């Protein structure tokens, strides 16, 4: 009854497909998404998004930023803004840049500057933890 | 037929062009159409051979983008293509020169370049040595410390 | 024929004429005031 | 409200941000054609 | 004359061969571009589903609106940036009639020469670098950036682009740009859930980026 | 016959595919290589006054030509590079040089050798 | 030779042009190089020689444009030079007229044109009074009342 | 001698661009009607009104106007100035700046 829609803005990796279950790492907390789920919009944080297909089988990508709409037909749009799938990403460039920024953080003192090192922060502390 | 058969007659044809006096630069030789049986590199020596060489193949370079000047404009040219055709402006403008017989059609000092300070100018011209200063600063000048002092009052004045 | 457009005259060479002279008199005018 | 809210960030940058550290964790066999098919050549005036 | 007919003869084929060459160009770049719009257009789509699902109908009654026409640094496209600004003149003197202080934007250098005379005091940014690199969503969230970074908080907006619709068709259409109080305050937005003025914050800005991108690539 | 079928049949696309020029960079990678091989070739056949050369010397710059061997260098060194090569082949190299006189032709055993000194001299040129 | 040893002993020339012809336009002058020796403003008086002189001009800045429109099309000229098309298109078509002589192998019946009518309506064209209609509404008309007569009905 | 070198050089540079608009007035300027030729000092006073600015403000189609309005002016007043110019040959400083006032108020004026 769900019509997903998952995309990049260079990539379809969903469009009006039948899945049964959607998983979303929104700024307010995670949940997944079924049929006639009640409507909601909300946006992105750095995670995994798991996909259920009908036949029990499960995609896992790794969205960066973006949106999700469920909405009052079922209809799910949601819209990444860097979408990969977990094999094209490493582990040791994820725990490298982590400490970068965790050392960037230390040594900085501005409030706004400092902010951006702590949004790449928890974007890497979400890639290892995705990662493995 | 009779500047035809002149022709074969001269070693040193000076060809003077309608289209170049209309632009403003005298004298209004033709460079890509005059001719010389001693521009011989063992002759005039290899860098005068070099630089005239050199200064043909851009000016006949910027004929060549003219075509494309007036399909595209002036700002969809490569970046190379645009140094070229501020390169070959500046050896046009710098290939003119105020004559002492001239002195009423201009109201301009005679000036008299020697060589060296010729082949000079023209292989600085061509190195890209002066990319900075205009093209304006290069016309009716002498040696090429003139058009560099010519640039500093133009910039001076405004 | 590598200069056939603006040696012909006519509106096409008196056009890239113009063009040439606008975009080198701005040049002229950002490269004098840099000096 | 997010703390970069408060800071004064806007969801543009905290995308772009995340968007960025997660094309720099990208093994080198895609991390060329990803920084390619998603750089900015736009300049105000 | 022999002469003139020759001059005129050489002119006219390098005239030729230059444009041959630059419709060549120009079709090596539609290609590549056709492609990069499936996805585009449906990631673009997908971000204005909720606004005609929802029904977002827009305020009729605020003054503060902004203008948004998408073109290109590039010309001899034709008839591109004159309809670009033909909408935006028609658009800004609609509005002004009712007394709404407009403002505009023009993405390309085109479209900020042919308004910059006539519509100088209206006018709050303008781009540059468009059209000779394809555009990119890092394109896009730029313009959304020195767009919220402006201290102009529109009441409503619009962009305005060329809908491709054939190799020999296009037309030029028209998206709306809501605020947060237009979202915020429609009676149609209350079905929607776990929604605050925060959240309608950060999907609305990232809404003014999926627009821009989705004008940029049509 | 050899080098020069090949060196016509390039320089015959190239001319096709000149009027590109000034716009190169912007189409295929084949039109591109098109206009690579042909301003090489054109490069190659620039030659100074008084100076004829023998015909394996010819033969053995137009095949560094046609064979690709040139498409790494750069165009403005193309004639220098040409001038240097000579010397070379001239100088260490009258064995293969005089083979290919006699025979008229580019056998394998010459093919071969050929192939050898120009790769040798190409990765050890400025 | 003929011609142009005779062009020195007329007052009044009018050079009729095949180009002109297969336009459509009737009679077939060339506007730019049809002359007269009493085209002085002391003679026609000052509004006449205005309006001519101003319908010459016109005429001549389409005649320089044609080359641009004619490869590049009519997009790629300015506002005032689209505007300035317009205006000498709509002059081209007006300087047509049907003659009383011509009915018989075009139906039309013929008109006669005033001077002050002639006058008026080439002024009114060129201050830019009829911007709106098209310009086929000027084509084998009288006075400008007939072309806005027909610009009406073609609507 | 003078003013028509400036004339030249200005008529040269706004025929290499087609400043625009003082090129425009200048060529506006040449123009003249038919079996009125005038006088070298009156020649020389109007190319000065157009070379040294005092026109860059007009509408073009005013020009003309402009110009035999002021000649009259001139011609109606300024006989000394212009006997001054004609017997000199040349203009002085004290004529400069005695036809800067004249084209100044009558700029003023018109």
């Amino acid at each position: 009854q769900m019509s997903f829609t998952f995309a990049s803005p260079t990539q379809v990796f969903f469009n009006g497909a039948n899945v049964r279950q959607v998983d979303v790492p929104t700024l307010t907390g995670a949940f997944g998404i079924l049929a006639a789920h009640v409507p909601t919009l909300q946006v992105l944080r750095p995670g995994l998004v798991v996909v259920h297909a009908e036949d029990g089988t499960t995609s896992k990508y790794f969205v960066s930023s973006g949106s999700i709409a469920v909405n009052a037909d079922s209809s799910v749009q949601l819209l990444a803004e860097e979408a990969v799938t977990l094999d094209m990403l490493d582990l040791g460039a994820a725990k490298a840049n982590l400490e970068k920024a965790q050392a960037e953080l230390v040594g900085t003192a501005d409030e706004a500057t400092r902010a951006e090192i702590q949004i790449r922060i928890e974007a890497n502390e979400a890639l290892v933890k995705a990662l493995e | 037929p009779a500047p035809a058969t002149t022709f074969a007659h001269l070693d040193a044809t000076t060809v003077l062009s309608r289209a170049i006096a209309e632009l403003g630069i005298y004298p209004a030789v033709d460079p890509l159409d005059s001719t010389s049986r001693i521009m011989d590199p063992n002759i005039v020596g290899s860098e005068h051979y070099d630089v005239a060489r050199g200064v043909q193949k851009i000016l006949q370079d910027y004929k060549s983008l003219q075509d494309i000047i007036a399909i595209l404009g002036m700002d969809e040219l490569s970046e190379e293509d645009k140094l070229t055709v501020s390169r070959a402006r500046k050896i046009q403008r710098f290939l003119s020169q105020p004559f002492q017989v001239a002195e009423v059609f201009t109201g301009h000092m005679g000036k008299l370049v020697p060589l060296k300070e010729t082949i000079k100018g023209f292989q600085q011209i061509l190195a890209g040595e002066y990319d900075h200063l205009p093209e304006q600063a290069f016309y009716m000048v002498g040696p090429i410390e003139e058009a560099v002092a010519k640039a500093d009052k133009l910039a001076e004045e405004h | 024929g590598a200069g056939s457009i603006r040696e012909a005259g006519g509106a096409f060479g008196k056009r890239e004429q113009a063009e040439e002279e606008r975009y080198f008199r701005a040049q002229s005018r950002e490269q004098l005031a840099a000096l | 409200v997010a703390y970069w809210r408060q800071a004064g960030l806007s969801y543009i940058r905290y995308s772009q941000i995340c968007a960025k550290a997660v094309r720099d964790a990208l093994k080198t066999e895609f991390k060329a054609n990803a920084e390619k098919t998603s750089g900015s050549n736009v300049k105000i005036v | 004359t022999l002469k003139d007919i020759t001059r005129r003869l050489k002119s006219i084929k390098n005239i030729q061969k230059i444009t041959k060459s630059m419709k060549m160009v120009a079709a090596a770049k539609y290609a590549r571009a056709e492609r990069e719009l499936k996805p585009a257009r449906i990631y673009g789509l997908g971000s204005l589903a909720l606004y005609e699902k929802a029904d977002i109908k827009g305020p009729e009654d605020k003054k503060k609106h902004l203008l948004i026409g998408v073109s290109s640094d590039r010309g001899l496209c034709g008839a591109i940036h004159s309809s670009i600004a033909k909408q935006m003149k028609s658009e800004v003197a609609t509005l002004t009639a009712a007394g709404k202080e407009v403002m505009l934007v023009g993405i390309g250098d085109k479209i900020r020469g042919i308004l910059y005379r006539t519509h100088s005091d209206q006018f709050l940014v303008a781009f540059k670098e468009v059209g000779r690199k394809p555009p990119t969503f890092g394109d896009a969230s730029v313009i959304a950036l020195e767009l919220l970074n402006s201290g102009y908080e529109f009441d409503e907006g619009s962009i305005i682009f060329n809908k491709f619709r054939s190799v020999i068709s296009y037309k030029t259409e028209e998206k709306p740009i809501f605020s947060l109080n237009t979202v915020a305050s429609a009676d149609s937005m209350s079905i929607y859930d776990d929604i605050d003025a925060d959240v309608l914050q950060n999907y609305q800005e990232y809404n003014l980026a999926n627009i821009i991108y989705y004008s940029l690539k049509e | 016959k050899q080098v020069a079928g090949t060196m016509k049949l390039e320089l015959a696309q190239y001319r096709e595919v000149a009027a590109f020029a000034q716009f190169g960079s912007d189409l295929d990678a084949a039109t591109q290589q098109l206009l690579s091989r042909g301003v090489r070739l054109t490069e190659l056949l620039k030659q100074g006054q008084y100076s004829p050369m023998a015909i394996e010397e010819q033969v053995a710059v137009i095949y560094a030509g046609v064979r690709g061997y040139l498409d790494k260098l750069e165009p403005s060194k193309i004639t220098k590079f040409e001038n240097a090569f000579l010397s070379h082949v001239v100088s260490q190299h009258q064995a293969l040089l005089g083979t290919i006189r006699a025979d008229g032709k580019i056998s394998e055993q010459s093919d071969a050798k050929l192939k050898e000194i120009v790769t040798n001299f190409l990765a050890g040129f400025e």
